[PDB]
Parts: structure tokens; C-alpha cells; sequence
RNA sequence: CGGUCCGGCCGGGAACUCAAAGGAGACUGCCAGUGAUAAACUGGAGGAAGGUGGGGAUGACGUCAAGUCAUCAUGGCCCUUACGACCAGGGCUACACACGUGCUACAAUGGCGCAUACAAAGAGAAGCGACCUCGCGAGAGCAAGCGGACCUCAUAAAGUGCGUCGUAGUCCGGAUUGGAGUCUGCAACUCGACUCCAUGAAGUCGGAAUCGCUAGUAAUCGUGGAUCAGAAUGCCACGGUG
């Protein structure tokens, strides 16, 4: 069968599929390198496979929409680590100390009437 | 085959006068592809709250417009004759055609 | 907002349709690539107030021509003054 | 610089510009038609353009053609 | 390396050197070098004279340098001579094209003192 | 800071090294929220430096950074109609951060070409302590040890 | 001024909507004028009819309008007449056909609008404002009313300086969303000014 | 999974993303420490979320005879063949200046050229307007779909890859002016916005003084909307990187 695990981060939604095969990655029907596996998050995608050996052990096919570079990136990171419950909840405990388990609840702060943007306050006159 | 888009400003009223229809289908007729939600259109308006000056003022309003889909598959003279005249619940736009 | 200046807009809104959209239609095809007989952009000497771009848009209830809104046909004041009393269906103070 | 497909002038003024040919010129013509593009058929006239308070006399010249009458009728009395 | 106008420019890419002319912006300067079999960025360090005069004549077509400045100052003077509004503006050292004068008219007005 | 004391958030390590310090550095240099380019500028300078010293890579930074590193600074007091500006002992955590900021901010004021070149040339300049940055040391150490009577 | 409208704030919950139909951008406005035009004619014809609150829904190319009055008999009239005459006009105003109900007002001293309007007819009638507020509040807590406050202001009794004089009694938490709060306004056109009346009535919990 | 014109496109599938209704969940509750054995605070565990989790809405009695008779309403006062009313043209866009708020820059953390990867939120029938065609261009001709998770407004820009420039008043910067055009509008002189060609100020980091922001913020990059025939560097809103 398959081992699913959604996972998301800031407007981004990334679904991960885990099957035991090889250290290749099928993100949006293209290579890890064919997307952003070298940019401002070269390997935040590989991370979930740090203390949980890989190299060529298990293979994974991933889709993702919304957000931008590092957002989709982190999203996937999370989704992987969640689909990675497959082996057991025995590893999803030191994966915690890695922080990969936590949904980064940080969102774009809204703009607010009276301000130039979110927090930024229209400079006011001397006195 | 028979598709009805529902809309109104009260959610816990639209899905109610919707379940009226779904049940009134899977009682008489049959099939029906459930109550599909769809996306809500929220048109917001923001206006100044002071009659003179003060722009930091302002009040922010919105009008949420919720939808439902319906979609009944077996047009049975009995169910198609059930929808009609047993419609009620005003303040709900219903559309059957295209 | 000053009766007179109000009736003016009614006369304008009337003219807008007595003539324009009607006999004014003859300028769309009349005065564009259909080639010239000049009496074309000439007959454009009708009332004056006879034109949509000459209407203003006034708070349907007061007349205040500022702070207006297309959805409701009113200006921010009376719009809120009504919104806070039901009056405007579906409309309530939002947040997010 | 604007009009594209056909220059513009007011009718009343145009009439004042034709009538003032086969009946010879005369004193200043008075229009408020600061909106009109000058025609060659105006040259050697005396058309007086309203500028807010009054109508200034303007002598249609060899090549004041593609311009408007309002151009020669300053309105703000600066200084 | 004067060419068409007495200006003697070089030591950079051709497309860019050509811009010294008082009458060629990127566009003209494109239609120029691209109308000779010359390249975008070939310096003058390789461009033999006989490869330069095929240019000199390509630029001989459109008014530039002296003749241009003349033409323009002329048009302006024409404005003034009429007595319109753009004219009264050129003559009155103020912004022609409508810009506010209540403030910020410094380019057409000159640094302030009073 | 008036009531609710804290600590300080911490950051992922250097994506291309694994160090906290360096990442801190890139942030220090980053701007307009440009990480992609910032790090590209940092590594290139640490690279040209790297070879130009031959002296390893990791500690090419460490050494030159050990020169800017301060020991004492000054906190203004303004007590009674007088500024009475007292010297204080800088903590071993800020120290490094300041040195980093004087380096970055120094190369920033250099008249070279690439910010990478400017950087490297400041870095190596400090390796032989004679830069702007090191002078900032030979400045804050001047200010204290003078007001040092305010211990 | 720093108070949020106690009615409009509750709308989402615990409070209805005196206009409850649905329309699209296209004629939402043309409908709004109609709406706040028939209340215009209606609160004029039935002012002595102790009208508390008119309501409107537009059931598909048609309009309903339920009039909440405290003296329904007088609005209904002899065998339907008083509502009959209304049918017509209202229908020739909205542009469509029009039913028209008449919800009774169970105990009117609990209706903010009718309390206020009373306190107004009083001032116009030339009674001591203090007395009016007092009575209102009293014989309002008389029959339930977890809380209440009336506040009438401006040229009270007829001074050159303007006052506000309020009178709270019982419990009134404007800050609680889930609380039932009826609030209203009524202008008094006094023979020398215009005194503003506002009233809050607190009816309870969830 | 099955058909394949590599398109979720045809069955179909109802898992998943998502959509929107109803729910659960976090409470100092537990472990420990400090603390008067209390309140709390600190740290830890689990946990998507720890100590109001993030952001909103919500603004007490009152203060300044603060602001609004021009939104509306209204006591009083005043003109009423005029302070009312219709029309045309102009002015609200003036310019020796001074102040506030902002936009755009002085540049290689970039300018330019080509290729190219990832959003969010919204608007739309007197409307949004594909495609194709014509123009270097703004646009124009002909014309489908869509009253809208279907169609269109849109083709994100920072970014990333290569090539160029090598610190120059420059290949930055774009003011100002000349010439010629487009569109909306009865009409663009006063006074529209945009495009094509040329034109290239001041500016190389800003005295005294002074403002904003404590986390997905500041900084920075683009997107949409309201008013609107047609004038956004403003306003309201949206997400990128951080
Ligand atoms: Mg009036
Ligand atoms: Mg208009
Ligand atoms: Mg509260
Ligand atoms: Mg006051
Ligand atoms: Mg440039
Ligand atoms: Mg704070």
C-alpha cells in the first residue's frame, strides 16, 4: 500500500507518500533538484531523513500547492515527518526534539486600519 | 441532471432549508450527490465612522454569502413533483437551470 | 443636500435615458472605423445633462455625494446608521 | 495629442466662422468655445475667447491651427 | 571617431557608445548597429574605419546634434512667438505640462532664495 | 524589558556549515529580507578569504573575529544632571555579535567593488588587526579605561 | 463618543435583523431604498399606533413585512380595514405584491423602542423629564427586566447649557455578547430644542 | 486502479489537497523548583497548540464648552423679483516661500538582456473580457466563455541560471522639455492617464533635530479592491522572502 501524511506551513499544503524503495524524490512530478533542492532550503526536504536513515532505503512521492519556496519546503518537511509515523510512533518522539513534528502556526499578520501595514505605524509629526 | 445552487446570508438556515431538499429527495426520489458546500463569498466594506474628519476611525463590515450544490440524479415525477410547491423558506436564492 | 441640486440629478438621470443609450447610440459605430461624412461627431449637441458621465451618485437617502457606495446606494453615514439596526441584510461587523 | 479620429469644435462657433466669410469680417466674434480646434478657415479673423471675466481678442495666425482657442486666453491673472 | 555629429565617443560597447550622440537613445542606437551587420557589443577596438562609415551614413538620416538642438530651440521659440500657454510657460520659467506650482516646481523653476 | 525579562530566540545552523555563529553573521549581513543572496555573498567572501589565507576555512573566520572581539564597553548613566557614563563588562555572547556587526558594518563602508570582496578584505584586514573594525575596538577600549574610574 | 451600537454588535447572535431578505449586488440597493422607504411611510401612518419594530423579507418578487406593534387592534382596524389600506400603498411602493402580518407586543415596557417613544411623547407632552425616566425604569423592573438604563440628553427642561442625565437600575453588561439587550433611540422635538433619548433593557443569559 | 492523442482527460474513485457546516482540544492540569505549605512565577513532560497560544472585535464613570448646524436632523437668527433658481466660461490645479505627510533615487546586497520556479486575497453583465488578427506601442477590429471553486480581469515580483557592465554623475537615477500618438468622455487649452522617439536636471547617503517596529514584525517584493465614464505615490486589503 502507501503511507500518507499531509503537513503544511503558511498558506502551503504538502502531501507526502512514503514507500520503501530509494533515496529519490517525486515532487510535483520532477526531481528534488528540479524544483528547489539547492535554493533557500536546499535540504530542509531531506531533513526528515536525518536520524532516520535513508540514502536509498525508502522512496517518496510528494505534491504541494500554495505559498512560496521555503513555505512549500517546510510544509513538505512536516508532511514527511508525519507520514514517517509508518515505522512507528517510536521514532516520532525523537523527531519531536528535532521540531519537525510541529506545525509552524506563524501566519501573515493582517493589515490594520490606521497603520501603514500590520504593525508599521505612519510616522507622525514632531510634537 | 437536476442541479440546484443555493445561496443566502444565513448559514445555519441555508443548510437547513437544504436538508429539507436532500431529505425530500432521498425519501421520494433517490440518489442525489449530497450537500456540497462550495466557497463562501465575503464582500467587505469599510467606512469612516466619524461624520467629519478622523480617518483612523472607520468601521469594517462584511457580508458572507454561502452556497450549497445539491445535484439530484433520478428525476422521478414524484420527487420532481415533490420539490415544487414544497419550497418555502424565504431569503434563500435557488437556481435549477444552468 | 440642497433640494435644487438634488432635483438636478433627477433631471440628469432622466435625460440620460430619454436620449442617451437611445439616439446617442449613434456614435459608437457612427464614429469609429467604418471608413468621411462629418455630420457624425457633430450631432452631439443634445441637452448636455443627457449623459451617464454627467450623473454624480448621491446617498439615496440624504444626497451627500461623497462617501457613497454602489452596493447599498447610500453614503457611509446612513449606511452604518442603518447597518447597526438590522436594516442591511447579512451585514455585520467583521474581523479576521 | 488627443482627438485621434476627427478634430472637434462647437457648431455655433463654426457657423460664426462660415457666416463671417461671405458677409466679410467685422468686429470681434464672441464665443466661450475655448474647446475648439482652430481651422485654417478661421485665419485673418478676430474671434474673442472668454477667459472667465471677459473675451480676449485673438488674431488667428498663419499656424495657430492645431491648437485650441482657450490657449491664447489666459485666465489666472498671476503676479 | 566623430561621425555625423562632431562627437568622438568609444571605449565601451557599441550600442552604448552610440548613445553619446545628441539624438540616439537605446532604440535608435539599436536600429543603427542592427542596420549594418555590426554587433551589439563590439568595441571600436576591432571596428575598422570602413566598417564605421557604413554607420556614419546610417546615422546621417535622422536629425541629430547641432541640427537637432536647432530644430528644438526653434519649436520652443515658435511657442513663445505665438503667445499661447505652453509659450508663456517657457517664457515665464515655469512648468509647462500642468504640474502644480504651489510647491515642488524646482526643476523648471531653479533653486530657491526669497 | 520593563517587566517581562527573556532570553533570546535561536536560529537554525548555517545551511552550508552547521554553525550557529555564521548564520548569526549572515542575518547580520542580510537585508531587505534577502537570505538567498545574503548567504551567496557571505560564502563567496569566506571562499576568496579561505584560499587567500590557505589557513583552513572554519577558523579563518574565528581568528579574524577574535581580533574585533571586545571585553568592555560603556553604558551611559545620566544620573544627576550629569551623564556620568559608566563602563561595563560585555557578556560572552554579545561580544561576538558586536564584533560581527562591526565587521559587516565596516566592510559596508569600504570602497571596493562586490560586498563579498569588501567583506573578505575586511576579514583578512582584521586577521592582521588594522581595519576599521579593529579600530572600533581601539575605540571602545579607549572610552572605558578612561571612564574606568567609575567602576 | 466611544460606545458600540448594542444592537448591531449582537447581530451575528442573540439578535435578529429587521431586514432579512436576500438579494444580489444588482438590485440590493434599489431594494434597500424600498425597504427604508416603507418604514418611512409606515412609522408615519402608525405613529399613534405604538409601533415597536417593522420587519421585512422579500419572498421572490414579493414582500411580506411583519409590523411589531403594541396596539395591534388599532392597526388592524374594523374587520381588516386598517391593514387593508396599508396593503395597497405598500404594494404600490415596493413594486410587488405584499402580505403584511401584525405581531403583538407582549408587555411593551420591555420594548426599548416603545419605552423610548413613550418617554418622548412625554417630553413633547411637557412632563418633568426626571419623572418620566424614573417611572419608565421602575415599572420596567416591575415586570422582569434583569436591568435597564435610560439616558436623555440636551437642553433638558430647557437650559442654555446641555446636560445628559442618565438613570441606571438593575444589571446592564453591554460587554457581554451573549446577553439579551434591547436598545433604542427616540428624538424629542421640544418647543425649544431636540432632546435625545436612548434606552437599554437587559433580559438575560444565553 | 482500467482507456489512452501526457491533459485529471475518459471511466471511475472516493483515500488525499481543498472547500464549509457541526464537533473535540489547553485548564497551571501534572512533574518538579522558588514562593509566607496560598496567588503566581520558572523549568520540564506530553501535545498541532502552554501559560490570555497568534490576530481581531469589544473602548467603563468621566476629561478637552475638542470636532461636525456642510451627511441628516433641529431651537434661534437672517435673505426671500434674492443669501433662492437655470445656463455658459473660469476658479477649487495660482506661485518668492515655509511646514507636514509620502513616492522615486544616489547604485554592483545593483542596472540591463534572455531563460525560468513558487502565492494569497479579490472583482466582474450599462460588466470581466479569451482566442485570432493588426500596430514597436498604449491600443484597435472580429469575437468565445462566465451573473462565476467552471470563464475573464493576471502573464506575481523579489528569486534562481547565464551573459553584460567594472565604481564613471556611470551601463545609476529618472525629473524637465521637444515631437508624434492612444483611450475614456458632448468635450482633455486652462486640468487626464497611458504609449512611441528623442531629451537627461538635482542627487554619490543628507545639519540641528526627529519618527516607526519586539516575530512571521521591521525591512523588502510584487497582487487585489473600494470611490470611478475617465485621473492613486493616497486609503483599505493580500500574500512572497524574512
Ligand atoms: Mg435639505
Ligand atoms: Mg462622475
Ligand atoms: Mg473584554
Ligand atoms: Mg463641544
Ligand atoms: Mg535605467
Ligand atoms: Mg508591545
Amino acid at each position: 500500500n502507501q503511507y500518507y501524511g499531509t503537513g503544511r506551513r503558511k498558506s502551503s499544503a504538502a502531501r507526502v507518500f512514503i514507500k520503501p524503495g530509494n533515496g529519490k524524490i517525486v515532487i510535483n512530478q520532477r526531481s528534488l533538484e528540479q524544483y528547489f533542492g539547492r535554493e533557500t532550503a536546499r535540504m530542509v526536504v531531506r531533513q526528515p531523513l536525518e536520524l532516520v536513515d535513508m540514502v536509498e532505503k525508502l522512496d517518496l512521492y510528494i505534491t504541494v500547492k500554495g505559498g512560496g519556496i521555503s513555505g512549500q519546503a517546510g510544509a513538505i518537511r512536516h508532511g514527511i515527518t508525519r507520514a514517517l509515523m509508518e515505522y512507528d510512533e517510536s521514532l516520532r518522539s525523537e523527531l519531536r526534539k528535532a521540531g519537525f513534528v510541529t506545525r509552524d502556526a506563524r501566519q501573515v499578520e493582517r493589515k490594520k486600519v490606521g497603520l501603514r501595514k500590520a504593525r508599521r505605524r505612519p510616522q507622525f509629526s514632531k510634537r | 441532471r437536476i442541479r440546484i445552487r443555493l445561496k443566502a446570508f444565513d448559514h445555519r438556515l441555508i443548510d437547513q432549508a437544504t436538508a429539507e431538499i436532500v431529505e425530500t429527495a432521498k425519501r421520494t426520489g433517490a440518489q442525489v450527490r449530497g450537500p456540497i458546500p462550495l466557497p463562501t463569498r465575503k464582500e467587505r466594506f469599510t467606512v469612516l465612522i466619524s461624520p467629519h474628519v478622523n480617518k483612523d476611525a472607520r468601521d469594517q463590515y462584511e457580508i458572507r454569502t454561502h452556497l450549497r450544490l445539491v445535484d439530484i440524479v433520478e428525476p422521478t415525477e414524484k420527487t420532481v413533483d415533490a420539490l415544487m410547491r414544497l419550497d418555502l423558506a424565504a431569503g434563500v436564492d435557488v437556481q435549477i437551470s444552468l | 443636500a440642497k433640494q435644487s441640486m438634488k432635483a438636478r440629478e433627477v433631471k440628469r438621470v432622466a435625460l440620460a435615458d430619454k436620449y442617451f443609450a437611445k439616439r446617442a447610440e449613434l456614435k459608437a459605430i457612427i464614429s469609429d472605423v467604418n471608413a468621411r461624412w462629418n455630420a457624425v461627431l457633430k450631432l452631439q449637441t443634445l441637452p448636455r445633462d443627457s449623459s451617464p458621465s454627467r450623473q454624480r451618485n448621491r446617498c439615496r437617502q440624504t444626497g451627500r455625494p461623497h462617501g457613497f457606495l454602489r452596493k447599498f446606494g447610500l453614503s457611509r453615514i446612513k449606511v452604518r446608521e442603518a447597518a447597526m439596526r438590522g436594516e442591511i441584510p447579512g451585514l455585520k461587523k467583521a474581523s479576521w | 495629442r488627443s482627438l485621434k479620429k476627427g478634430p472637434f469644435i462647437d457648431l455655433h462657433l463654426l457657423k460664426k466662422v462660415e457666416k463671417a466669410v461671405e458677409s466679410g469680417d467685422k468686429k470681434p466674434l464672441r464665443t466661450w468655445s475655448r474647446r475648439s480646434t482652430i481651422f485654417p478657415n478661421m485665419i485673418g479673423l478676430t474671434i474673442a475667447v472668454h477667459n472667465g471675466r471677459q473675451h480676449v481678442p485673438v488674431f488667428v495666425t498663419d499656424e495657430m491651427v492645431g491648437h485650441k482657442l482657450g490657449e491664447f486666453a489666459p485666465t489666472r491673472t498671476y503676479r | 571617431a566623430r561621425i555625423a555629429g562632431i562627437n568622438i565617443p568609444d571605449h565601451k560597447h557599441a550600442v552604448i557608445a552610440l548613445t553619446s550622440i545628441y539624438g540616439v537613445g537605446k532604440t535608435r542606437s539599436k536600429a543603427i548597429l542592427a542596420a549594418a551587420g555590426i554587433a551589439e557589443d563590439v568595441k571600436i577596438s576591432e571596428l575598422s574605419e570602413g566598417q564605421i562609415d557604413t554607420l556614419r551614413d546610417e546615422v546621417a538620416k535622422f536629425v541629430v546634434e547641432g541640427d537637432l538642438r536647432r530644430e528644438i530651440s526653434m519649436s520652443i521659440k515658435r511657442l513663445m512667438d505665438l503667445g499661447c500657454y505652453r509659450g508663456l510657460r517657457h517664457r515665464r520659467g515655469l512648468p509647462v505640462r500642468g504640474q502644480r506650482t504651489k510647491t515642488n516646481a524646482r526643476t523648471r523653476k531653479g533653486p530657491r532664495k526669497p | 524589558p520593563r517587566r517581562r525579562v527573556i532570553g533570546q530566540r535561536k536560529i537554525l545552523p548555517d545551511p552550508k556549515f552547521g554553525s550557529e555563529l555564521l548564520a548569526k553573521f549572515v542575518n547580520i549581513l542580510m537585508v531587505d529580507g534577502k537570505k538567498s543572496t545574503a548567504e551567496s555573498i557571505v560564502y563567496s567572501a569566506l571562499e576568496t578569504l579561505a584560499q587567500r589565507s590557505g589557513k583552513s576555512e572554519l577558523e579563518a573566520f574565528e581568528v579574524a573575529l577574535e581580533n574585533v572581539r571586545p571585553t568592555v564597553e560603556v553604558k551611559s548613566r545620566r544620573v544627576g544632571g550629569s551623564t556620568y557614563q559608566v563602563p561595563v563588562e560585555v557578556r560572552p555572547v554579545r561580544r561576538n555579535a558586536l564584533a560581527m556587526r562591526w565587521i559587516v558594518e565596516a566592510a559596508r563602508k569600504r570602497g571596493d567593488k562586490s560586498m563579498a570582496l569588501r567583506l573578505a578584505n575586511e576579514l583578512s584586514d582584521a586577521a592582521e588587526n588594522k581595519g576599521t573594525a579593529v579600530k572600533k575596538r581601539e575605540d571602545v577600549h579607549r572610552m572605558a579605561e578612561a571612564n574606568k574610574a567609575f567602576a | 463618543g466611544q460606545k458600540v451600537h448594542p444592537n448591531g454588535i449582537r447581530l451575528g447572535i442573540v439578535k435578529p435583523w429587521n431586514s432579512t431578505w436576500f438579494a444580489n449586488t444588482k438590485e440590493f440597493a434599489d431594494n434597500l431604498d424600498s425597504d427604508f422607504k416603507v418604514r418611512q411611510y409606515l412609522t408615519k401612518e402608525l405613529a399613534k399606533a405604538s409601533v415597536s419594530r417593522i420587519v421585512i423579507e422579500r419572498p421572490a418578487k414579493s414582500i411580506r413585512v411583519t409590523i411589531h406593534t403594541a396596539r395591534p387592534g388599532i392597526v388592524i382596524g374594523k374587520k381588516g380595514e386598517d391593514v387593508e389600506k396599508l396593503r395597497k400603498v405598500v404594494a404600490d411602493i415596493a413594486g410587488v405584491p405584499a402580505q403584511i402580518n401584525i405581531a403583538e407586543v407582549r408587555k411593551p415596557e420591555l420594548d426599548a423602542k416603545l419605552v423610548a417613544d413613550s418617554i418622548t411623547s412625554q417630553l413633547e407632552r411637557r412632563v418633568m423629564f426626571r419623572r418620566a425616566m424614573k417611572r419608565a425604569v421602575q415599572n420596567a423592573m416591575r415586570l422582569g427586566a434583569k436591568g435597564i438604563k435610560v439616558e436623555v440628553s440636551g437642553r433638558l427642561g430647557g437650559a442654555e447649557i446641555a446636560r445628559t442625565e442618565w438613570y441606571r437600575e438593575g444589571r446592564v453588561p453591554l460587554h457581554t455578547l451573549r446577553a439579551d439587550i434591547d436598545y433604542n433611540t427616540s428624538e424629542a422635538h421640544t418647543t425649544y430644542g431636540v432632546i435625545g433619548v436612548k434606552v437599554w433593557i437587559f433580559k438575560g443569559e444565553i
